[PDB]
């Protein structure tokens, strides 16, 4: 994990899984592999601070990136198969702060769980106030529409 | 509950807990030592065996509350084994005093006095496990006991006022159907009992019962949701697929069974092939 | 052709207004599904402890399930109903499910109190991942 | 059967390039391990688990007749898509499947043999467990074992 | 006609699809002819069980004088007519109707 | 495709094109379904 | 069991008794109405490798129209019939004359034995029932509606009434199990009554065939 | 129940019975070989199959971030308040609703069911 948050030998698209029960540990290189950005937990924490954000708001005239998060070890990408292994707190204000220990041992945060939606689904305002197959069916118009 | 042992298939998988093929070179002297206990009481006078015996044990294990559940003693599955394997093998089992009721099988006296000695327990065993019937029929694999909540599964009777009353009676659902045992069976009534299956009703009861239980299947299905239909519609459908006296598919294989015209087999299907034939 | 120019008088509509409920039934709804939560927990350390004892004709597992679904079926239905009362006479929902024209008594009570238990095939959400519905949840956690 | 029950459930191998499956300690014999030891040390890690041991001893049964390398290689050259000609030809060509089509992933080297007995063993081992319900069954659905 | 009918519903169920709607028809009768339901009637009782009787003739589904056609016929008004006897029973004419 | 033919005949009866009788007399009444309509037996339920 | 078993060959007679009065053979009341603690005190022995043997089980009767009209009713203790013990059956009846019988089957009937009934069919009617059909009474089942065989002169008028032809009849199966219980063959006609929720009361006509 | 492997050509030995002896014997297929067998026992099954998960745990699922953790539930063996529980979830079980606890205390596996 050290490795692939630094990007000295392991690509960040490399997924590597290890089944505690199972006494297995898979490294998974080859193309296919579906994944999203994660915002990295230690200790209840996010690795992510206010220093990252500062540098990102000036991301021209700043050369800062995206990629300088991914290389600075606060953000990386997971598969389908190591979420399996994947502790993952909706949201940095409520689920890692001090309450009600429900879970202490969040490894990863959503970046913001309307990122789930895709581009269709991510113009319906209010989806969540809707019934699911309603948006099913604007994803469906939206595609139809003028403009 | 008992009318229920007697129709769900139990066999001695289902009430065997685990079993061992022991050595057990001599009888006398047991391998498992709490076996030895019991054995002896049954090796005093022994019968039918003194002459030989064969060398292989083999020794199984009945649940406790399996035997309970299903009303099932250490005596019938005995005679059951002896019944159905004849002089073939030798059953000695404990007493149910003890916490474990243990059944010890060996092979017929006249053989040990052509397969192998040792394969043949398992061959045995494993047959004896699930192709050996202990009590219930065959077919039908679990069987539920319910109170019916709802008029159409509670029984009506006219009592002496001449009113309508509807008693709580337990029914018995299956999971399989075997119609003409489960009819036969004592205190099961042979009336208001039926089945789901229309082949098994045309083979029990013959066709009129078919376009009765037709009718009911149909209106099980669309009644289901609340919805209704016209009798005259239900029974016109029953009536067309039992007019010819078997039962006639409404697919295909059931149409083509009906007798019609050269040009109506064409609108089906198979329309070039029937041509030339006609 | 008579009541739809009655209608341009009267006047039918439906808004947010009709969504909402008074904060009394919002907390009647609230300690509904707070009770309905601690019951299910309560059912969840009975099979934990492996003090739940199967019901007839079913598994442990089915046991757990059946009363699982019978406290969250009887949390959307006592909210349902408290949400349903609060309905005042102008409520155009209540109007067009009183009339039968459109929508149903759940209807409401979903727009209003709880939209409920989601099921795939007849059963609560399956455990998809290894031993949990999504990420965001302890692996074995069969609360609602 | 009589004896079918008796041996239990075998477990066979599906080779590309083979009108019909052939036994799995069959394909164990013709990648050079040919006592059970050997065989089994590939399937079964831990000896103490009297469980798995009894899992293979139909499929020891069914194989017990090829005892040596060159034998069970016949055996996989004659059920080929093209027999050979003669003995020595059915040898070469089920040299050739086991060497290229069979676990490629694995390798294709000639001394690749011993990785493709373990991963083979580890297949016959994975599906022990299945069997044994000590793992749960794959889910095709599941979208990390997509590509 | 009471025992036929629970051979036929053994169930009890006294719901049924039948032709003419005789409640309403006796409703609208009521309502047509502003009959007082508090004054006597001058409806005699033969009357109604003789205007009965001929009606159950005039309402032939299978035709025909021969015991084929009239047992035909009597099955297939059987239901219509138990229900048509009880309806327009003579008890029933003068105590409600 | 098998109910096509049936049809309500002018001796009353129903029958397909082959002319076999499947029913003596439409819904064992005789009767269209558009004019029945659900009503009570009065008999049926009550005491004796 | 041996208990049970007396109690199951009560069940055949039973049926046999009830599938006789429905042929319209001569029956009692008593006969019919026999319970049974009156089959087993009647005789009065443990049954198996006792005082029941199917011979003795069998029965005569009459029909009630011609009194000399008779059927015979034969059970056999074989398992399985075979043709010697057909042969002992058909032999039986030529000394008494009766031209038609019924022949239960414990378990199964031999394969030859079924070609030799076809053949003796046309001089004497030969039927053969399993014992376990004969366990239950199907015409007493509510799916079940009543059957009546027509008489030739019935159903001459049946036809003459709808100017009908015989094939234009709904048919039923001679292997159906109603069918069989009352032995009518092809070209008979049978009378379903059967209570109609639209109007009361129908009546269905089936050919045998 | 125990597997025994031949000591000339490591194959599998197989049950076998001397009637000069009347003694149990495992003697290798196609080697010529045998052994005195002990056990006395040659083939058992269990039906039940009543086997202990505690055997079948690991210890490492300690380490699992996605379990939960009791503080509720001190180890046995070392006094550790926290602890980490689970079901089996494991088929032929037909009921896996008890909970098997895990010590999270590093070196000590001690896993334990209530
Ligand atoms: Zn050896
Ligand atoms: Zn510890």
């Amino acid at each position: 994990r050290k490795l692939r948050r630094q990007m000295d030998i392991i690509v960040s698209e490399v997924s590597m899984i290890r089944d505690i029960r199972e006494r297995e540990i898979r490294i998974y290189t080859d193309a296919g592999r579906i994944c999203r950005p994660l915002l990295i937990v230690e200790k209840q924490k996010l690795l992510l601070k206010k220093r990252h954000i500062d540098q990102l708001k000036e991301r021209e005239y700043n050369n800062y990136s995206w990629q300088d998060l991914v290389a600075s070890g606060v953000v990386e990408y997971i598969d389908t198969l190591e979420e399996e292994t994947v502790m993952l707190a909706m949201t940095p204000d409520d689920l890692q702060e001090k309450e009600v220990a429900y879970c202490s041992t969040y490894t990863h945060c959503e970046i913001h769980p309307s990122m789930i939606l895709g581009v269709c689904a991510s113009i319906i305002p209010f989806p969540d106030h809707n019934q699911s197959p309603r948006n099913t069916y604007q994803s469906a118009m939206g595609k139809q529409a003028m403009g | 509950k008992d009318i229920l042992c007697r129709l769900e298939h139990t066999t001695l998988r289902k009430v065997t807990a685990n079993t061992a093929i022991y050595y057990d070179p001599n009888p006398q002297s047991t391998v498992v030592a709490e076996d030895q206990e019991w054995v002896n009481v049954y090796y005093e006078m022994p019968d039918f065996d003194v002459a030989r015996i064969s060398p292989w044990l083999l020794r199984v294990e009945l649940d406790r509350k399996h035997m309970t559940d299903r009303k099932l003693t250490m005596e019938q599955i005995a005679e059951k084994i002896n019944a159905g394997f004849g002089d073939d093998l030798n059953c000695i089992f404990n007493d149910d005093n003890a916490e474990k009721l243990v059944l010890r099988i060996r092979i017929m006296n006249s053989d040990e006095n052509k397969m192998d000695d040792d394969v043949f327990l398992r061959c045995i065993e494993s047959n004896m496990l699930t192709d050996m019937t202990l009590q219930g029929i065959e077919q039908i694999s679990k069987v539920y006991m319910h109170l019916p909540q709802t008029d159409n599964k509670k029984k009506i009777i006219i009592t002496e006022d001449g009113e309508f009353k509807a008693l709580q009676e337990w029914i018995l659902e299956t999971d399989g159907v075997s119609l003409m045992r489960v009819l036969s069976e004592k205190d099961v009534d042979p009336v208001r009992t039926t089945s789901n299956d229309i082949v098994e009703i045309f083979t029990v009861l013959g066709i009129e019962a078919v376009r009765k239980a037709l009718e009911r299947e149909l209106y099980h299905v669309i009644s289901f949701d609340g919805s209704y239909v016209n009798y005259r519609h239900l029974a016109l459908l029953c009536d067309t697929m039992t007019c010819r006296g078997h039962l006639m598919a409404i697919t295909r294989h059931g149409v083509n069974r009906q007798d019609t015209g050269p040009l109506m087999k064409c609108s089906f299907e198979e329309t070039v092939d029937v041509l030339m034939e006609a | 052709t008579v009541i739809n120019n009655w209608l341009l008088i009267e006047g039918h509509t439906i808004g947010i207004g009709d969504s909402i409920a008074d904060s009394k039934t919002y907390q009647d709804i609230q300690n509904t599904i707070k009770k309905a939560k601690q019951d299910v927990i309560e059912v969840i350390e009975k099979a934990h402890n492996n003090e739940l004892e199967p019901t007839p004709g079913n598994t442990l597992r089915q046991t757990f399930e059946n009363q699982v679904n019978r406290i969250l079926n009887d949390a959307r239905d006592k909210t349902g109903s408290s949400a349903q009362k609060s309905l005042s006479e102008y409520n155009n929902f209540k109007s067009m499910v009183v009339s039968g024209a459109k929508g149903s008594k759940i209807n409401i009570s979903q727009v209003i109190a709880v939209v409920g238990q989601q099921n795939v095939e007849g059963k609560r959400i399956p455990f998809g991942f290894k031993h949990r519905t999504l990420p965001h949840f302890i692996k074995d956690d069969y609360g609602p | 059967g009589a004896k079918k029950s008796a041996i239990g459930q075998r477990i066979v191998a599906t080779l590309p390039y083979i009108k019909q499956e052939v036994p799995i300690i069959i394909v164990f014999r013709a990648l050079g391990f040919v006592s059970d030891r050997d065989i089994l040390e590939h399937i079964i890690y831990d000896f103490e688990d009297p469980e798995m041991m009894e899992m293979v001893k139909p499929s020891l049964d069914e194989a017990f007749v090829i005892q040596e390398q060159n034998v069970a290689l016949n055996f996989i050259g004659s059920r080929g898509a093209k027999p050979g000609v003669t003995k020595e030809k059915r040898i070469k060509y089920a040299k050739e499947v086991l060497q290229k089509e069979m676990l490629p992933h694995v390798g294709v080297s000639d001394f690749c043999e011993t990785k493709k007995a373990y991963f083979l063993g580890y297949m016959v081992h994975r599906l022990l467990l299945a069997a044994l319900g000590r793992r749960e069954l794959d889910d095709r659905d599941h979208y990390g074992n997509k590509r | 006609d009471r025992e036929v009918l629970r051979v036929i519903f053994p169930t009890g169920d006294s719901k049924v699809v039948l032709p003419c709607n005789l409640l309403r028809m006796i409703w609208n009768a009521q309502k047509i002819f502003h009959i007082n339901p508090r004054l006597p009637s001058d409806l005699h009782p033969i009357k109604v069980v003789e205007g009965v009787k001929e009606l159950s003739k005039k309402l032939v589904i299978v035709n025909g004088d021969d015991p084929l056609s009239r047992q035909a016929q009597e099955n297939a008004t059987l239901l219509f007519n138990i229900h048509l006897r009880s309806t327009l029973c003579s008890r029933r004419m003068a105590e409600e109707f | 495709k098998s109910m096509e033919s049936v049809m309500v005949k002018y001796d009353a009866t129903v029958r397909n094109s082959i002319n076999q009788v499947v029913q003596l007399r439409y819904g064992e009444d005789g009767l269209a379904g558009e004019s029945v309509e659900f009503q009570n037996l009065a008999t049926l339920k009550p005491s004796n | 069991d041996d208990e049970e078993e007396t109690y199951r060959l009560w069940k055949i007679r039973k049926t046999i008794m009830q599938l006789c009065h429905d042929r319209g053979y001569l029956v009692t009341q008593d006969e019919l109405d026999q319970t049974l603690e009156e089959f087993k005190a009647q005789f009065g022995d443990k049954p198996s490798e006792g005082r029941p043997r199917r011979t003795d089980l069998t029965v005569l009767v009459a029909h009630n129209d011609d009194p000399t009209d008779q059927m015979f009713v034969f059970f056999p203790e074989e398992p399985k019939v075979g043709i010697k013990t057909i042969k002992v059956y058909c032999q039986r009846m030529q000394e008494e004359n009766i031209t038609r019988a019924l022949i239960v089957v414990q378990q199964g009937m031999t394969p030859s034995a079924k070609q030799s009934l076809v053949d003796m069919a046309p001089k004497y009617i030969l039927e053969q029932f399993l014992q376990q059909e004969l366990l239950i009474n199907i015409t007493e089942h509510e799916l079940v509606p009543e059957h009546v065989v027509m008489t030739k002169e019935e159903v001459t008028e049946l036809l003459a009434r709808y100017k009908l032809r015989e094939n234009q009849l709904p048919r039923i199966q001679a292997g159906d199990p109603v069918a069989r219980y009352f032995g009518i063959k092809r070209g008979q006609v049978v009378k379903i009554i059967r209570p109609s929720e639209t109007a009361g009361r129908y009546i269905t006509y089936r050919l045998v065939q | 129940v125990g597997i025994r492997f031949c000591q000339e050509c490591n194959n599998m030995l197989y049950p076998k019975e001397d009637k000069e002896n009347r003694i149990l014997l495992y003697a290798c297929r196609n080697c010529d070989y045998q052994q005195e067998a002990d056990n006395s026992c040659i083939y058992v099954n269990k039906i039940t199959h009543e086997v202990d998960e505690l055997t079948q745990i690991i210890a490492d699922v300690s380490q699992d971030p996605t379990l939960p953790r009791t503080e509720d539930h001190p180890c046995q063996k070392c006094g550790h308040k926290e602890a980490v529980f689970f079901q089996s979830h494991s088929a032929r079980a037909e009921d896996a609703m008890r909970l098997y606890y895990v010590c999270t205390a590093p070196h000590c596996g001690h896993r334990w069911t209530e």
